[PDB]
């Protein structure tokens, strides 16, 4: 059945460059949605137990990322269905 | 094997034959009736006993009788 | 195409066929030899698609019945607005609705029961209301009684035009089958129509009514100079002092300014503190946004005009791989059957109501509803049963379904079917998850319970414990706390109280507390997630295997409430798809019983109760749930023991008829088990040899006595299980919050 | 003509029966309540 | 309704408030509050989140016991031919899956017939109502004395 | 509402003419319904752009 | 399964490509010239016979009883008759010389490896 | 179907089951060598003696504790099941040799285990 598995990666530019630009200040992230994140993801790498609930721009940007990257990848195996 | 007898109320009318789902039940012509039929079960062996056949006797009482006897594998009617 | 094409004088509308009992089935008008013909008098009395297989006889009998209930329902309403006006302390309750308790009904004067007449102040007494009627009057605006005796004259004339409709819709003006299957004017009249102009016109009545009068009120305005409703539309000088955006017209609409309106309607959230309900302001633009979201989206549907979808052309194009064939079939399933339609209605209608239960005791949206508790509890709990039930009747209409309407010509690869392919493997894996969760939600109350038991508290499942803080609930809960100026941008306070910053207390009484969600709570939901995974695998068992089971490969020849084949296969009682509805009956009781029994308690141990100076918390259990939640023990002890003593010691009160609401409700429960465990081959000559005792003294009855069928048997064993087992929990909470709040 | 055999049934004389007598009880107990003599 | 009768008799003598009995027993809620609710109480109070004492067995006796009566009525009431077509799909679910279809049974996996069905419910019945009644007199008892 | 320069209706007129341009792609027949069905939704679209060109921005 | 326990394997043949309906669930194509179908249990089968049967003409057909060692059976049919349809080639087995009402009573057969019935 | 195509193949088919041929010592070595490994988890970190020093010693008692009831149901199984001698698993020598391997190889991957706590 999965008979075009051929790319992943362009969802990720699909989905990164459509919401790093975009700053939208008032929220959590004063950047961007992705700037926010990938800044975010670079203090807690190297091998740090923190990260507790009240850590908002990892915590939420895992899942308003992902629910985003899901979908957009999900509608890139529609991108073969017209194929 | 569920031991299904057929008494001498038995007048013939097809009901438990056609209400059975098994086909362990037939009808034999049998000069002592008006339509001169008489329900046989010969094949109970696969009867699973589930007194369908009971439901639509309409004799006085019960000409079929289905007996529970033993238990095969075809008579517990289990799938696999 | 679109077309409206109705037979006229279709039935006579005699009274002849009355005295024909059991004229609508031909299998039942020969009339009664036994006395199962009375009882198949009833449960064939709506079999409408089992009268005559004529689709569109049927469909006019269905769709005249409905303004029947339709009629029943303005009755009823008429009755609530009567109620409040002749026989309710409403108007006296207007004045201060924290100190004197709600009630309409005022019991006659006959032996004893005048003791039921509560004193709720209001200088006139009677049996307290806990359905909440005042505190939606007070948010519609309503002032004096002069608009409850209207509104139930009103109320009676609907009920007078259902009753007319409905009349009018089986005998003399009939439609056709082709005005019922066109669906996308169904959707698209009623999406608009009912939904639409529905919320559209009720935000013009909460801005042109319950906005200044609810202003007023929250002023704190006796109901005097309070002026009509009316008389706030005569002029707008009586509004532009409440809000003056009405100054201005109708021109910021229209000029799309609509930043002017921020004055009659805003995005807040929250409580007010005052009234201890929403912000009508929010709840007007609320429904303006249902207005113009709903209205937007009737039209998505070609009806006449080429412009909108057909449901054909939108379920053919998802083709999806792993389907095959795609939804290839479902319209012709849709509008053909009425108990697809009726599984789906009543699934969405049910799971609404229990979104409605949630939704009201966490986001109170009438004024002084989170200040008397019984009618704050029992909104939750009575749409949590209904909420429950329709659910059910989902897993009995589309059972039907499978064995009435269900055919295979039409319904051959599709999505529906391709589930029947492998219902071993859906039934197989939800039986998997429902033992999972059931040593995983029950086991450790059993854990729990013996190392209580045991002495070795260190090894539960506490606070202090191992500890099973819920992190999803308690981090989507902070996602909640840090909504209004975050992300939820125009916002200004939480989308509620439940989530969020510090309570609100409305005349000492709580009326939202920011709920906390540790490791009692957890094992909770699990419990929930669990009956509702049992209730699940029952009703998708009575689907899946409604029509062909392994066991049984002709279930749709035997019919729908048959009772079982026999004691071939080793016995096959209770095998129907009719059976697992009666059995999703009961774990219906199991999981909202617990689904309330965590309400009642959680909220009573987190949320409720009275609050003293500076600022001092105090609950009604006085926040023993966390450390008495985890056993069950703890559970029946701190809950259904140290709970009833409200309900118990109500002899010689007011409170004493919930106290025969009690006892007998054990009594019914208690008498359903006689139907269940017994048989009717028992009963059968049981009452045979009674009717020995007949015939001796020749008072045979003509119609001959049997027992009740199997079916019957056992449906009286579920409807007296939760008559008698609802209204234990019915008597008990409305015995227990009444003596507090 | 056929409306008083609809009133010839079960449940409506039931009713319109037991309602008479439940009738006789109540209106037999407001008059003459509290009555464990006799 | 023997032992109950008896046991609420002696429990007014033992106590010594005849009168506790002879007002409060001519109605149910006489015996549903005065007996049953009252005398759980240093039953129910077996172990609490504060500790224990002597009576935690039979407190935890009297739960396990109504988990033994009510699983009666999951023989009781729900009868076989649901779970003869249960069975099936969980012996469907062993033989498909990987790592478990070596193991086989010997004996068919097979419902409980409808005699043994009303038998095991009606044992789990008279367990769980026999140990909850001996949870309770013995607790009670032992609660308000000894 | 003010006149010819930049204001209210003159960007709600490019979203009713990009609208009907919708109209001759979605079912392009030019009946009646093309503009009362496709005025309507570059009508939806301007006030979408009114307002959300109004909070977020300058106008 | 296969290795152990009796498939049954319907034979039958059509006219048209209709549609039917398995007893397993869910619809199959059904070839329209001549078709076979491995099944489970023989209640199966037959209602898959009554499912066709009360349909449309169906008829020449029956299950061949796989039993694992190898061999066929011939179920339904037996006698190319139907089996309510009299054939004067059926001898009849299963009956007594009354009604109940001569059965013995099992007080007699106490003891013995008798039937209630046997007289 | 679904959930057999040639991945689904591939990993069952390199399990310590599935594969070609190993001496059934070994192939319940293997076993025994995951499941044994395993079984110190839940007995340290959540069992009674989860406390005092006794953490890992009690991981040892325990989970052996259950590895000779396992070996036990292993030897049920293939006392009762599996009567012929066809010299592998379905077998009555093949399959003791799969449950002494489970228990040496599981015995093995408890005190491997317990030895790999030290760190
Ligand atoms: C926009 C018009 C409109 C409106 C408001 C409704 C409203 C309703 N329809 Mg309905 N319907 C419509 C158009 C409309 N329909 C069309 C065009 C069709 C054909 C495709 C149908 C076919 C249809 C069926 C088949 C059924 C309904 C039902 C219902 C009721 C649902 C119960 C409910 O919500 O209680 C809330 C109740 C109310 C809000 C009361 C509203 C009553 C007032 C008087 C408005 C009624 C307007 C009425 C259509 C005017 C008749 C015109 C005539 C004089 C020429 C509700 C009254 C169901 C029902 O219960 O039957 C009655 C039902 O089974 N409708
Ligand atoms: C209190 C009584 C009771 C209990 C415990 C159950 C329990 C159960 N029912 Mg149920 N049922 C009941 C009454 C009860 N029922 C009644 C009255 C009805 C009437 C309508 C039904 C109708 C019903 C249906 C229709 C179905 C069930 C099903 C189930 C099972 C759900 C899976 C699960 O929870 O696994 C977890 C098991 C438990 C929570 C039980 C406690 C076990 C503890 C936690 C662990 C074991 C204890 C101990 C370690 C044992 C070993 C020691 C011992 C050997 C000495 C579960 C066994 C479903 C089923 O059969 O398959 C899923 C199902 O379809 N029930
Ligand atoms: C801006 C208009 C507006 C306003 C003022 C309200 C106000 C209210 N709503 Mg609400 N609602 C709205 C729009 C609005 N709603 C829309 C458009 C929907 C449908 C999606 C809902 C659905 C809804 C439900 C289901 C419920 C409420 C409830 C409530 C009340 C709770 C108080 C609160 O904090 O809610 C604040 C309200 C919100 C946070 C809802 C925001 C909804 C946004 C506008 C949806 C936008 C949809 C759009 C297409 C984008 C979709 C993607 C998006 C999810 C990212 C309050 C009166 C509750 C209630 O009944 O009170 C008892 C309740 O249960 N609303
Ligand atoms: C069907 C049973 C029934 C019967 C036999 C009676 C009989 C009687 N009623 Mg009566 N009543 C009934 C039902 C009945 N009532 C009902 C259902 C109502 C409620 C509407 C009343 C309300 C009623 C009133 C208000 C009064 C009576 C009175 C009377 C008495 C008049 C002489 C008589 C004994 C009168 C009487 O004697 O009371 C002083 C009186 O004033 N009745
Ligand atoms: C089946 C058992 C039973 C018996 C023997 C009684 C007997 C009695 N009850 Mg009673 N009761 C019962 C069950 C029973 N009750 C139940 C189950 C309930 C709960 C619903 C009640 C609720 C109840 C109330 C609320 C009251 C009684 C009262 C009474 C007393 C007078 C009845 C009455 O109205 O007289 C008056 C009736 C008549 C005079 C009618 C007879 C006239 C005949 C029909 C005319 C024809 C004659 C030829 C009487 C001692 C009353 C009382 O004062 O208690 C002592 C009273 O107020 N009962
Ligand atoms: C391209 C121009 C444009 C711009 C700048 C905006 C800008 C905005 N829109 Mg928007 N919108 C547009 C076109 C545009 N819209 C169109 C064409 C539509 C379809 C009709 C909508 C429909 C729409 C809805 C339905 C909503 C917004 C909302 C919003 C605001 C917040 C968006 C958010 O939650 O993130 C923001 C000011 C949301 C809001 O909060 O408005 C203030 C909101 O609920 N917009
Ligand atoms: C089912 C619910 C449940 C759970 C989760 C627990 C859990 C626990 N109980 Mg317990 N208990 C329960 C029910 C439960 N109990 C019941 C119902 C009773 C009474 C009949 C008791 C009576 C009881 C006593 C008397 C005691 C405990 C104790 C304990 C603790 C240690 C037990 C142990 O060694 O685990 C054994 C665990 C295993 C052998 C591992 C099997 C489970 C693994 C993790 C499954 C993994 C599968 C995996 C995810 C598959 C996917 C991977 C694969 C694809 C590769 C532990 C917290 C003891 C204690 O002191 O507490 C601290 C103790 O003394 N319990
Ligand atoms: C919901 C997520 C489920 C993933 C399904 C994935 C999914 O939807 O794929 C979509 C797939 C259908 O594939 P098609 O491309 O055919 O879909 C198009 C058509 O379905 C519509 O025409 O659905 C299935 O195959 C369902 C498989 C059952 C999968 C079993 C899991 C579902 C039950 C588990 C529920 C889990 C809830 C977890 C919450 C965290
Ligand atoms: C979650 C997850 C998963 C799972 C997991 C697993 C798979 C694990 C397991 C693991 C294991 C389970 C391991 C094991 C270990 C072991 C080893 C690697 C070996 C070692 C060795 C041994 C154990 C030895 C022993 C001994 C001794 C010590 C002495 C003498 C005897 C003997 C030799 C026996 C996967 C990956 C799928 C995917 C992702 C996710
Ligand atoms: C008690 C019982 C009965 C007997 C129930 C009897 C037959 C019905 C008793 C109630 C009827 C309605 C009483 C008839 C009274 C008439 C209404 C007339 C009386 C006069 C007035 C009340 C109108 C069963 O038939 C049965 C069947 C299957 C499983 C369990 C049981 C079962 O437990
Ligand atoms: C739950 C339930 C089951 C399921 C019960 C299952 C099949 C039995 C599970 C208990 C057995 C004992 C578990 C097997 C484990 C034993 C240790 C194996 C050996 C037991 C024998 C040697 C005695 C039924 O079979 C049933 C049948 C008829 C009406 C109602 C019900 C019913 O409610
Ligand atoms: S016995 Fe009853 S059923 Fe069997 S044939 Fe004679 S009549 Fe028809
Ligand atoms: S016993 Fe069951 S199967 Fe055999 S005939 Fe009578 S009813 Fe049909």
């Amino acid at each position: 059945y999965p008979l075009n598995p051929a790319v992943i990666f362009i969802a990720l530019i699909g989905w990164s460059a459509v919401a790093a630009i975009p700053s939208n200040i008032p929220v959590l992230g004063g950047t961007g949605l992705t700037q926010a994140f990938l800044a975010s993801i670079q203090r807690l790498l190297a091998q740090y137990p923190t990260g507790p609930k009240l850590d908002d721009p990892f915590w939420f940007y895992l899942i308003v990322y992902h629910v985003g990257l899901f979908a957009l990848l999900i509608f890139g195996q529609i991108g073969y269905a017209g194929y | 094997a569920h031991t299904v007898k057929i008494y001498d109320n038995c007048i013939g009318c097809t009901q438990c034959v056609r209400a059975c789902p098994l086909d362990v039940l037939e009808m034999v012509p049998w000069d002592g009736c008006k339509a001169g039929q008489m329900a046989s079960a010969p094949r109970t062996e696969d009867c699973v006993g589930c007194k369908r056949c009971e439901t639509a006797c309409p004799t006085d009482f019960l000409s079929i009788r289905v007996y529970l006897g033993g238990e095969t594998t075809r008579s517990m009617g289990l799938a696999y | 195409q679109v077309k409206v094409v109705v037979d006229r004088d279709v039935v006579p509308t005699s009274f002849e066929k009355w005295a024909k009992p059991g004229h609508f089935s031909r299998s039942l008008a020969k009339g009664p030899k036994t006395t199962t013909w009375i009882w198949n008098l009833h449960a064939d009395a709506h079999d409408f698609d089992s009268h005559t297989s004529s689709l569109e006889e049927v469909s006019r009998k269905i769709f005249s019945a409905h303004f029947g209930q339709l009629a029943i329902i303005f009755i009823w309403l008429s009755g609530m607005y009567f109620h409040g006006a002749r026989f309710s302390n409403y108007v006296a309750w207007l004045s201060n609705p924290t100190g004197i308790k709600p009630s309409a009904q005022v019991v006659w004067p006959i032996v004893g029961q005048q003791i039921l007449n509560a004193d709720v102040g209001g200088g006139m007494q009677g049996i307290q209301i806990t359905s909440g009627l005042f505190q939606l009057w007070r948010a519609s605006g309503i002032v004096n009684e002069l608009q409850l005796y209207v509104t139930a004259l009103g109320g009676l004339g609907m009920a007078g035009l259902m009753i007319f409709a409905g009349w009018f819709h089986y005998h003399k003006a009939a439609p056709k089958l082709e005005w019922f299957q066109n669906v996308e004017s169904m959707l698209n009249h009623h999406l608009a129509g009912l939904l639409g102009l529905g919320s559209l016109s009720w935000a013009g009545h909460q801005i042109h009514v319950s906005l200044p009068i609810n202003k007023l009120l929250d002023a704190g305005v006796a109901p005097s100079s309070i002026p009509l409703p009316h008389e706030f539309i005569l002029n707008r000088n009586l509004m532009a002092e409440l809000y003056p955006s009405f100054q201005q017209g109708l021109v910021p609409f229209f000029t799309l300014n609509w930043k002017q309106y921020s004055d009659i309607l805003t995005f807040k959230g929250g409580l007010s503190p005052v009234t201890g309900g929403l912000w009508l302001t929010d709840v007007a633009h609320h429904h303006l946004a249902i207005a113009v979201l709903f209205l937007v989206a009737g039209h998505m549907y070609r009806t006449n005009w080429g412009i909108g979808h057909s449901i054909k052309q939108i379920l053919e194009a998802h083709k999806g791989p792993l389907t095959g064939e795609g939804h290839k079939g479902l319209y012709e399933i849709l509008t053909t059957s009425w108990h697809a339609n009726l599984a789906i209605n009543l699934a969405m209608l049910g799971s609404l109501s229990i979104i409605v239960a949630h939704h009201m005791y966490a986001m109170p949206p009438y004024p002084y509803l989170a200040t008397d508790y019984p009618t704050q509890l029992s909104l939750f709990t009575h749409h949590m049963w209904i909420g429950g039930f329709c659910i059910v009747g989902a897993g009995a209409h589309a059972a039907i379904y499978m064995v009435r309407d269900y055919s295979p010509t039409v319904n051959f690869n599709n999505v529906l079917d391709r589930m029947i392919r492998h219902r071993d493997a859906i039934i197989s894996h939800l039986n998997w998850v429902c033992i999972f969760l059931g040593m995983h939600s029950f086991g450790l109350y059993i854990h729990n319970d013996t190392m209580r038991a045991l002495g070795r508290a260190q090894d539960m499942f506490s606070d202090t414990a191992i500890q099973l803080q819920p992190v999803f609930a308690q981090w989507i809960q902070q996602i909640h706390t840090l909504a209004p100026g975050n992300t939820a941008v125009n916002a200004l306070a939480t989308a509620s109280y439940a989530f969020g910053a510090d309570t609100v207390t409305v005349g000492s009484k709580i009326a939202m507390m920011p709920i906390k969600l540790g490791t009692a709570d957890f094992m909770v939901h699990h419990i929930h997630a669990f009956t509702i995974h049992v209730t699940t695998l029952i009703l998708l068992k009575g689907v899946l295997y409604a029509r062909n089971s392994r066991l049984i490969p002709d279930k749709a020849n035997l019919g729908f409430r048959f009772p079982c084949d026999g004691p071939g296969r080793g016995g096959t009682c209770q095998v129907s798809a009719w059976d697992h509805v009666f059995l999703g009956l009961f774990w219906m009781y199991n999981a909202l019983s617990i689904v309330i029994f965590h309400f009642s308690w959680k909220m009573q141990s987190d949320v409720w109760g009275t609050v003293t100076s500076n600022g001092a918390i105090s609950h009604i259990t006085g926040g023993n749930f966390a450390q008495s939640a985890i056993t069950i023990n703890g559970w029946l002890r701190d809950f259904l023991w140290a709970q009833a003593s409200q309900v118990i010691q109500s002899y010689g009160s007011s409170l004493s008829a919930y106290g025969l609401m009690f006892l007998g409700a054990h009594f019914v429960w208690a008498f359903s088990l006689m139907f269940l465990f017994s048989g009717r081959g028992y009963w059968q000559e049981l009452i045979e040899s009674i009717v020995w005792a007949h015939n001796k003294l020749k008072v045979a009855p003509a119609i001959a006595p049997r027992a009740l069928s199997i079916t019957q048997g056992r449906a009286v064993g579920v409807a007296h299980y939760l008559l008698g087992g609802i209204a234990t929990t019915w008597a008990f909470f409305l015995a227990r919050i009444i003596a507090v709040g | 003509m056929n409306l008083k055999k609809y009133l010839s049934t079960a449940p409506v004389v039931a009713t319109l029966w037991l309602f008479l007598t439940a009738g006789i009880l109540i209106e037999l107990n407001r008059f003459f309540p509290d009555s464990l003599f006799y | 309704w023997v032992t109950f009768y008896w046991h609420w008799k002696h429990l007014s003598l033992w106590q010594g408030n005849v009168a506790q009995f002879n007002e409060s027993s001519t109605y149910l809620m006489g015996w549903l509050r005065d007996y049953l609710w009252l005398n759980s109480s240093p039953l129910i109070n077996g172990y609490n989140p504060y500790g224990m004492n002597s009576l935690a067995v039979w407190s935890w006796m009297f739960l396990f016991a109504h988990l033994v009566w009510a699983t009666g009525f999951m023989f009781l009431i729900s009868w076989r031919g649901y779970w003869q077509e249960l069975i099936e799909t969980l012996a469907w679910a062993h033989e498909r899956t990987p790592l478990a279809n070596l193991i086989r049974w010997k004996d068919k996996p097979v419902a409980l017939s409808i005699v043994q069905a009303r038998l095991v419910g009606l044992v789990h019945f008279t367990v769980g109502y026999i140990l909850t009644y001996a949870a309770f007199v013995i607790a009670s008892t032992a609660g308000k004395f000894s | 509402m003010i006149t010819i320069p930049y204001t209210i209706p003159t960007i709600m007129v490019i979203s009713n003419l990009v609208g009907v341009a919708v109209g001759r792609y979605a079912l392009g027949r030019s009946d009646l319904t093309q503009l009362i069905a496709s005025m309507c939704f570059g009508h939806i679209i301007g006030v979408g752009i009114v307002l959300g060109l109004s909070n977020m921005g300058v106008i | 399964c296969a290795e152990t326990e009796e498939k049954y394997a319907m034979t039958w043949s059509s006219d048209q490509q209709h549609i039917f309906e398995m007893p397993t669930g869910g619809a199959a194509v059904m070839n329209s010239g001549d078709n076979l179908l491995y099944l489970a249990r023989k209640e199966q089968a037959l209602a898959l016979a009554t499912q066709l049967r009360t349909q449309f003409k169906i008829q020449d057909y029956k299950i061949y009883r796989i039993f694992p060692s190898g061999e066929v059976q011939y179920l339904h049919p037996k006698d190319g008759v139907l089996p309510y349809q009299v054939n004067k080639g059926r001898e009849q087995v299963g009956r007594v010389k009354s009604t109940i009402g001569k059965n013995v009573n099992p007080a007699q057969v106490k003891f013995t490896s008798k039937a209630t019935y046997d007289r | 179907p679904i959930n057999s195509s040639s991945l689904t193949r591939a990993y069952l088919s390199q399990l310590p089951i599935y594969r070609r041929g190993v001496s059934p010592f070994l192939r319940g070595l293997e076993i025994g060598m995951a499941h044994g490994y395993f079984l110190i988890g839940p007995f340290v970190q959540l069992g009674p003696l989860r406390n005092t020093d006794i953490k890992y010693l009690a991981g040892l008692l325990s989970a052996i504790g259950l590895i000779v009831i396992l070996t036990l149901g292993m030897l049920l199984y293939g006392a009762v099941s599996f009567t012929n001698d066809s010299q592998d698993l379905e077998s009555v020598d093949g399959w003791r040799q799969l449950a002494s391997g489970f228990l040496l190889g599981a015995v093995g991957g408890a005190g491997f285990a317990y030895l790999l706590l030290t760190l």
